[PDB]
């Protein structure tokens, strides 16, 4: 369990950095009323998801790695909570990208149609879709339906492999909810780049937000695609993928909030 | 607490109307119209106290504020226009004697601490009068601007069809005089949009719309950190 | 009491030289950009030159470039204007105008008719 | 000839006034108030944040009940706040959104506003129909109206950008008295507690003491270097403080006819938009362009504290009649109540 | 301009003929006013939260 000890001790480091960094985001936005703008509602929604990664996903990523003998549905709800608050971070990043697309495409009409009412519905729909993506295994995409062996299994050791299905993780969790937003985010951030050029310091900003999404969500997703095609993956490179998936929630204030001048001035 | 509840209900009703009026106010684009008496700023769009001109381009309502009825000293009342989307600066480009006065006024507006976040839509008006003054040859820019003798027309210039090279060199020199000021201070916070316009020009409202669109896009991108 | 006192103006032959002095009092001279403005007979007020607070940023109007040399002495609180190669169109009442606010790159209203931080002026007459 | 003679006579009179002031300046306010104990660290905190204005606030005036205040923001709204409960009592739509000043009548029945429209608009808050309507528009100023203060329900002194202050009769809408003499445009006015006098600060770096009834300028106070944006009368009426763009606040005494104290620091390079005294006059609260309000010990020239809670330019500052609160409006579209 | 200068001279004559007290006397009066009203200055001496309407 030498790699498992290093994995747990690094999840805490990623998790504590995630919580501390993203609480300071919601504080600045709440302590300065001028930063309660249309821009920071997506940042606050992102920050709430990233805090949820630190407090509800990071401790539960440890519990799914220790293999404690709990009920299948108790383990399923713990693993489902790993996918709710991590897909909420992904949809919040899509929400920022769509919001940044409306600044370049709606032009003068941006601050007229995107009222506070329709952003709360948009951010609420994102969080609602985040829950409905994460609560899909609780509605019969669990491993119980794969075979007739898993129907009668109660009080198994809580591992991700034994409870979650790779059909959901490859086709629903990555190809519908991580790859399609990434294609949209790449499409948004390539269209934004061609408008700022038609009218180096702008390519750097647009690539960073896009590369760190890909650096954090593609390594874990490629691993899940290898094991779905009968391949094999080492456990240490796997743990790094899980660490990279929770590292997005830590690098989000520095890449999204800190680039904003009004935020960086107070911090 | 019977009257206290009514006060909160009245305050919520009042705050509701402020939100409604703020949304209506947000649909209007506030512009500051500035220029000398000979600038022809009153005939730019062609649509007492401070005079307001309302024009709409592509369902976007622009409120152009021409501040008449004030004295020649403007260092205090121009601070009232800190939050306007653009300052529409109109220059009589033909009047060489008052070009430096326009340049000094543009320099003051550009470098003012309450106007340094405001992009300026520059209108180099009276291009028809500027063209006939250059071709006549009686009035020389080099008498008022010795650097015009060493000035060459930029490769990025877009001369009008059938325009004399002397006229093109003259009008772009005046543009570069204002653009020298604009590039010297205000690093990416605000930009200058120069336009060569005449008295009979009918596309100035479109030009303001195109620049204001660029300003608001850059303002929105600056808020999210992208610009 | 902000007081600007011009001196050195007078009758000068065309092509002659004339040095103006602006004694400044009532304000910290080194904190303000200083201006020279004209009053030609029958013409409006024309800005001639400015010098920055330190004295590095110096700009002249094009009619006097190569001929006028503005300078300041913050120690003596004096604003100078060396007017060489004087032409008859330079016949004007020359006022030293102080920019209204300290530590400001902008200089508003120094050419206004009733500007406050501007001296009474000195008469420079360039005639044969 | 005649003009040069008049200028030389004016210089001789100015030297005579300067010599009289120097003869009366045996000691300074620093010397007299050297032995008094310092006020300590005045740490006021934001008790109420009034968040209804959707544009920069240019001015705010307190009511004499010390509970209701009128705020003028450049969105065309005069909001009257119940500062104890943050309730908006009124929201008056303005014909001209470029409002630069607002006044609150001592009776509380009326408010005023003005700005680039060159018109002081008087609004009746006690209409029989129950809705606030404009009662009188005061036209006659040929420049932007920078400040206004009610003496009563029928008289109001309005200072404007036409370099003149005017005493109005609201019932007739006419200037009963015009106060001329400022060469630069007047930016603020401060009524004396007995309302027989008012001091006006202008952009000519001079503050003039006016007699309301007589209509003449009794005393002219120089000493500032730049445009006097703010003026406020000491609670006894024998002195007043000014705020200017030269990053200094100066206290002028009427009966000494000269500056007593300069409230400045080397790290302050921003102009003063608003000044206001406390009830005892010991604290001089001044709003600055560095987004902060420095509380000044008026007797010892020591920065007692900083009211740092605004993200944009502090344009107005008001202390209640009972001294219980300090309202600081600003260009961040928020009013903050401090004590 | 002659009328403007003449009006300035007449105003300066009015301002030069005013009875000015010493700066020491004025300073003493201001200091006495501050010390006589310091107890009733809430900003100077903070009031208890019970009597403060903004607590
Ligand atoms: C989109 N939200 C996520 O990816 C989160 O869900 C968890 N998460 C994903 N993928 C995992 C995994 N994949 C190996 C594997 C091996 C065999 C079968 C199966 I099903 C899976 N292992 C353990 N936690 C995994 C991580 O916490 C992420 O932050």
């Amino acid at each position: 369990s030498l790699a498992n000890v290093t994995y747990i001790t690094m999840e805490i480091f990623i998790g504590l950095c995630a919580i501390v960094g993203n609480v300071l985001v919601i504080c600045v936005v709440k302590l300065n009323p001028s930063l309660q703008t249309t821009t920071f509602y997506f940042i606050v929604s992102l920050a709430l998801a990233d805090i949820a990664v630190g407090v509800l996903v990071m401790p539960l990523a440890i519990v799914v790695s220790l293999g404690i003998t709990i009920h299948f549905y108790s383990c399923l709800f713990m693993t489902c909570l790993l996918l709710i608050f991590t897909h909420a971070s992904i949809m919040s990043l899509l929400a920022i990208a769509v919001d940044r697309y409306l600044r370049v495409k709606l032009t003068v009409r941006y601050k007229r149609v995107t009222t506070h009412r329709r952003i709360w519905l948009a951010l609420g729909l994102c969080w609602l879709v985040s829950f409905l993506v994460g609560l899909t295994p609780m509605f019969g995409w669990n491993m119980k339906l794969t075979s007739e062996y898993h129907r009668n299994v109660t009080f198994l050791s809580c591992q991700f492999v034994s409870v979650m299905r790779m059909d959901y993780m490859v086709y629903f969790s990555f190809l519908t909810w991580i790859f399609i937003p990434l294609v949209v985010m790449c499409a948004i951030y390539l269209d934004i780049f061609y408008i700022i050029r038609n009218k180096f310091k702008t390519a750097k900003s647009l690539f960073l937000v896009l590369f760190l999404f890909a650096l954090s969500w593609l390594p874990l997703s490629i691993i899940n695609c290898i094991i779905y095609f009968n391949g094999e993956v080492p456990q240490l490179v796997l743990y790094m993928g899980i660490l990279l998936s929770h590292a997005n929630s830590m690098m989000n204030p520095i890449v999204y909030a800190y680039k904003i001048k009004k935020f960086k001035e107070t911090y | 607490s019977a009257e206290d509840k009514a006060a909160v209900e009245r305050s919520k009703m009042i705050d509701r109307n402020l939100r409604e009026d703020g949304e209506k106010a947000a649909r209007e684009v506030k512009l500051l119209l500035l220029g000398a008496d000979n600038s022809g700023k009153s005939t730019i769009v062609k649509q007492s106290g401070i005079f307001e001109t309302k024009f709409q381009v592509d369902k976007v309502n622009f409120h152009m504020f021409d501040v008449g009825g004030q004295r020649d000293e403007r260092r205090k009342w121009i601070q009232c226009f800190n939050d306007v989307t653009a300052i529409i600066f109109v220059v009589d480009s033909s009047d060489y004697n008052r070009l430096q006065e326009a340049l000094n006024l543009f320099k003051s507006i550009w470098n003012n601490r309450w106007l340094r976040t405001i992009s300026v839509i520059l209108f180099l008006n009276k291009q028809d009068l500027l063209a006939e003054k250059v071709l006549a040859g009686k009035s020389k820019i080099e008498d008022y601007f010795p650097e015009f003798a060493r000035y060459t027309t930029p490769e990025d210039a877009t001369p009008e069809p059938g325009e004399d090279p002397r006229v093109t060199r003259a009008k772009y020199f005046i543009r570069d005089e204002f653009l020298r000021i604009s590039t010297a201070s205000g690093d990416g916070r605000h930009y200058c949009y120069p336009h060569f316009t005449c008295a009979v020009d009918t596309e100035n409202a479109r030009r303001i719309f195109n620049d204001v669109t660029d300003i608001i896009i850059k303002m929105n991108l600056r808020d999210c950190g992208l610009f | 009491q902000v007081q600007l006192q011009e001196s050195g103006g007078g009758l000068v032959q065309p092509g002659g030289s004339l040095r103006l002095s602006c004694a400044a009092s009532g304000f910290t001279f080194s904190n303000y950009k200083m201006n020279w403005v004209r009053q030609a007979p029958g013409k409006g007020l024309e800005w001639v030159s400015d010098i920055s607070q330190s004295g590095a940023s110096i700009s002249y109007t094009g009619s006097v470039k190569g001929r006028f040399t503005i300078s300041r002495d913050n120690a003596k609180n004096t604003l100078y204007l060396q007017m060489n190669s004087l032409k008859p169109e330079d016949t004007a009442v020359y006022y030293c105008a102080r920019c209204p606010a300290p530590f400001t790159r902008d200089c508003f209203d120094v050419t206004s008719t009733t500007y406050a931080y501007r001296g009474q002026g000195t008469q420079v007459t360039v005639s044969s | 000839s005649e003009l040069d003679q008049l200028r030389q006579e004016a210089e001789q009179l100015k030297n005579q006034i300067r010599d009289a002031r120097k003869a009366c300046a045996d000691a300074t306010l620093s010397q007299i108030t050297n032995n008094i104990d310092p006020v300590g660290r005045i740490q006021m905190r934001t008790r109420r944040t009034l968040r209804g204005h959707l544009a920069k606030i240019y001015a705010m005036h307190w009511g004499t009940d010390s509970r209701l205040l009128v705020s003028a923001s450049q969105d065309g709204k005069l909001i009257i706040w119940d500062s104890y409960t943050t309730n908006k009592v009124h929201a008056i739509p303005l014909r001209s959104s470029w409002v630069m000043t607002c006044a609150y009548a001592p009776s509380g029945n009326y408010v005023a506003c003005g700005g680039l429209d060159n018109i002081c608009s008087i609004y009746n808050l006690k209409t029989r129909e129950g809705n606030v309507r404009v009662s009188r528009e005061l036209a006659g100023h040929t420049g932007y109206l920078s400040c206004c203060r009610f003496l009563d329900d029928n008289q109001i002194v309005t200072s404007s950008g036409d370099t003149t202050c005017a005493l109005w009769d609201i019932e007739t809408g006419q200037q009963t008295t015009t106060f001329t003499g400022h060469t630069g445009d007047v930016m603020s006015l401060s009524l004396a507690p007995d309302t027989r006098l008012f001091v006006s600060g202008a952009c000519d770096a001079s503050a003039k003491l006016w007699d309301v009834r007589e209509g003449m300028c009794r005393q002219t106070f120089t000493g500032h270097e730049s445009d006097i944006n703010a003026i406020c009368f000491f609670p006894n009426g024998n002195a007043f403080a000014t705020g200017s763009d030269d990053a200094t606040c100066r206290l002028f005494d009427l009966r000494a006819d000269q500056e007593l104290m300069t409230y400045s620091h080397d790290n302050i390079i921003c102009g003063i938009t608003s000044v206001s005294f406390s009830k005892s006059g010991r604290l001089l609260l001044a709003g600055y362009d560095d987004f902060n309000c420095n509380v000044w010990d008026a007797l010892k020239a020591d920065r007692a504290g900083v009211l740092a809670g605004h993200d944009n330019r502090v344009s107005c500052l008001g202390v209640t009649d009972d001294g219980m609160a300090v309202a600081t409006g600003s260009w961040d579209s928020f009013l903050k109540i401090w004590n | 301009s002659i009328a403007q200068a003449r009006k300035l001279v007449e105003q300066l004559k009015m301002e030069a003929n005013i009875d000015r007290i010493k700066v020491s006397k004025a300073a003493a009066d201001l200091m006495a006013y501050c010390e006589a009203h310091a107890k009733e200055d809430p900003l100077l001496t903070p009031v208890p939260a019970s009597e403060n309407p903004f607590r």
